[PDB]
RNA sequence: UUGGAAAAGAUUAGCAUGGCCCCUGCGCAAGGAUGAC
RNA sequence: AGCUUUGCGCAGUGGCAGUAUCGUAGCCAAUGAGGUCUAUCCGAGGCGCGAUUUGCUAAUUGAAAACUUCCCAAUA
């Protein structure tokens, strides 16, 4: 399915990041067949219209669009990238690297909170924002 | 030939609110224009 | 309904007047003492009554 | 649009 | 009593645009003024031997209604690297201070 | 006058406006009763 | 001509304001909403959703809480 819009070349990506001025651009780098990307994209579609006011989601295929692999260290099976007014926003998830999510959370509310915090920090002017949760521990007991 | 129009109480209240809003906007524009000082608070 | 875009405008520009009734409805003048206090030294009621 | 992604998914799976 | 307000004060509307980028909006204020109908002046208050702006700047627009409309439209607009907040300029001079003192005692 | 060096603005509180109501005055519309060789 | 009424708006005093003040784009409503009294009787909006403009001043926190070059030594 994947009703979320897709970008088929680097040109689409680099004018999609600059297209939004009052909304956070979300880019999922990965592959549809990849299950983890499947989980994240299901979560995103579950909240695609909830964050329409202040966020936008685009799906980018690594094979179709491989130019960002070296610059963004796109070596994981899947990454999630946050941009605002041409500036990347780093998120302090507690996983060691603040640039990309690199994992698929099943709860859509966690992603909603993450994108809301990113928007709040980007409109205020901070380039690095703190996640309102710690993902170092999976919280499984 | 001319026929008058009768307005209900709610219509009259809406017209009064619109007229008051227009008067307030005109006063704000005049004050922000620098033509005259704003009225003294009271 | 989509969740409204979060924003942080100026919290308050003026005070007094109606503002006071507003807090009165929610945020009225409570005891504001010995209710959010802990009394560092001693113990009230039982030790672990909770 | 959706069919273009469905064909890519089916071919790759 | 710095002699700098004698070039833009022409019975016009002065708007204080603050919360702008310290290293940006050097001449972008001129572009904003040109976009504004009046396009009279877009002076930026900066400190000498500093290399950066001092923050708020004074935009002089001849048309008052056009200035008010632009302030309504440009309030919080993303200009440069930060949204510029537009308010009314104070311009409290010696004559104004004397008048305020006279009105304070009466 | 002279010489020398160079929080992307927060928070709380108060007053007035706006809102609503009685009354007053006025304006306007539509009238009501009534006085005068 | 004097006087007076209803409705309306402007201005003003006084008063009220979360069982208060509105929007309603949703629905129903004088072709009748809602009624335990007066029921072969009364006659208006009601129900859900969603709100509670602007200016001035003061105070607190903070090094700085924002209006256009400041400082140091000496004489006049």
């Amino acid at each position: 399915s994947y009703m979320l819009p897709h970008l088929h070349n680097g040109w689409q990506v680099d004018q999609a990041i600059l297209s939004e001025e009052d909304r956070v651009v979300v880019i999922r780098f990965g592959h549809d067949w990849d299950p983890t990307c499947m989980k994240m994209d299901e979560v995103l579609y579950s909240i695609a219209e909830k964050v329409k006011n202040f966020a936008v989601i685009y799906l980018v295929d690594i094979t179709e669009v491989p130019d960002f692999n070296k610059m963004y260290e796109l070596y994981d099976p899947c990454t999630v990238m946050f941009f605002f007014r041409n500036k990347h926003i780093m998120i302090d998830l507690g996983t060691g690297n603040n640039n990309k999510i690199n994992w698929a959370m099943e709860d859509k509310q966690e992603m909603v909170d993450i994108i809301e915090t990113v928007y709040r920090g980007a409109r205020k002017g901070r380039g690095l924002v703190v996640s309102p949760k710690d993902y170092s521990t999976k919280y499984r007991y | 030939v001319t026929l008058g129009v009768y307005l209900t109480k709610k219509e009259q209240k809406k017209l009064r609110r619109q007229t008051r809003r227009e008067a307030q906007k005109e006063l704000q524009e005049k004050v922000r224009l620098g033509l005259m000082p704003p009225p003294e608070p009271k | 309904k989509p969740l409204p875009a979060p924003l942080d405008g100026q919290r308050k520009k003026r005070g007094g007047r109606r503002y006071r009734k507003m807090k009165e409805r929610l945020g009225l003048t409570e005891i504001r003492k010995q209710a959010n206090r802990m009394s560092f030294g001693e113990i009230e009621e039982d030790a672990y009554q909770e | 649009d959706i069919e273009s992604s469905l064909k890519q998914l089916a071919e790759r799976r | 009593e710095d002699p700098s307000l004698l070039e833009w004060d022409a019975d016009d509307f002065r708007i204080f645009c603050g919360d702008l980028g310290n290293e940006v909006n050097d001449d972008i204020l001129a572009r904003a003024f040109s976009r504004f109908p009046s396009f009279l002046k877009a002076k930026v208050i900066r400190d000498k031997r500093t290399g950066k702006t001092k923050g708020y700047g004074f935009v002089s627009f001849k048309d008052p209604s056009d200035y008010v409309r632009a302030m309504r439209e440009m309030n919080g607009k993303y200009v440069g690297s930060r949204p510029i907040k537009l308010r009314k300029s104070m311009w409290k001079d010696r004559n104004l201070d004397v008048v305020r003192k006279k009105q304070k005692e009466k």
